[PDB]
């Protein structure tokens, strides 16, 4: 019974996501969050040992949920006739990345490194376990405030990492390469590096760089904020309009702008407590 | 400036 096994607390928030509840495991008063999902709303299914078919997100997250990492660890989930429940770890006390540069505005270049180096960490083990995000993005980032550790989250755009092209997208758009906005086509680790020069600038500047179409495709990038040379760089780098000029993983953190971040629980005392 | 959030899914 999932009733019995978790006190479920008031709703943290809904969305294209579902609606998630803070909730605790009785049995150890660990912290939870309780996301649900409507059937009628899963575009993509899944199947996993014993071939029990599920939305691909818990496909997604059993693959990643390998141990410790900067990925929110599903603990548990449910089938109901209506919906699938998932159980995930829930970091006490929390905010998400978005409220968090709405809050403190652009973030100093030695806290935007601290977070976009987890943020790559967390990517490179997704891609390492055969998933590919599809939505990286400042609102899909947990930071544990008291640990100064950074989670994504929301995995339901999420698909199999796989070298062919991908045609189909549902992500979040102002995050979107310029080659899914003109040809409805992508391939995932390029994409995937678009949108975390897209992160990085949000970071950095204090909101994201582009809003239309145009803009996306347009190629230009325009610092609102002082930004150093080397972040630019970093950057625009990322923003590279054909994917093939973009970097690689290890590319960006071999970047000179990457080197000498701070760990977690630094970057925790000097910034967060 | 108006920064907001954006819907996916
Ligand atoms: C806040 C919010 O909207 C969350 C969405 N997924 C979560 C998982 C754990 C804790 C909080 C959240």
């Amino acid at each position: 019974p999932l009733e019995s096994q978790y006190q479920v607390g008031p709703l943290l928030g809904s969305g294209g996501f579902g609606s998630v509840y803070s909730g605790i495991r009785v049995s150890d008063n660990l912290p939870v969050a309780i996301k649900h999902v409507e059937k009628d709303r899963i575009s993509d299914w899944g199947e996993l040992p014993n071939g029990t078919r599920v939305p691909m997100e818990v496909v997604l997250l059993k693959k990643v949920s390998s141990g410790f990492s900067g990925v929110i660890r599903l603990l548990d989930w449910f089938e109901r006739p209506d919906s699938f429940v998932l159980i995930l770890e829930r970091p006490e006390p929390v905010q998400d990345l978005f409220d968090f540069i709405t809050e403190r505005g652009a973030l100093q270049e030695e806290l935007a490194r601290s977070f976009f180096w987890q943020v790559l960490e967390a990517v490179r083990h997704c891609h390492n376990c055969g998933v590919l995000h599809r939505d990286i993005k400042d609102e899909n980032i947990l930071i544990d405030l008291n640990r100064g550790e950074l989670k994504l989250i929301d995995f339901g755009s999420g698909a199999l990492l796989k070298d062919t092209v991908y045609t189909d997208f549902d992500g979040t758009r102002v995050y979107s390469p310029p080659e899914w906005i003109r040809y409805h086509r992508y391939h995932g680790r390029s994409a995937a590096v678009w949108s975390l020069g897209i992160l990085l600038y949000d970071m950095v500047c204090g909101d994201i760089p582009f809003e239309h179409d145009e803009e996306i495709i347009g190629g230009q990038v325009f610092f609102r904020q002082r930004v150093s040379s080397e972040c630019q760089h970093l950057i625009r780098w990322c923003l590279a309009l054909r994917p093939s000029d973009r970097p690689t993983f290890e590319e960006i953190q071999n970047h000179p702008w990457m080197q000498d971040v701070l760990l977690p629980q630094e970057t925790a005392e000097i910034h967060l407590h | 400036r108006k920064r907001r959030r954006h819907p996916s899914g």
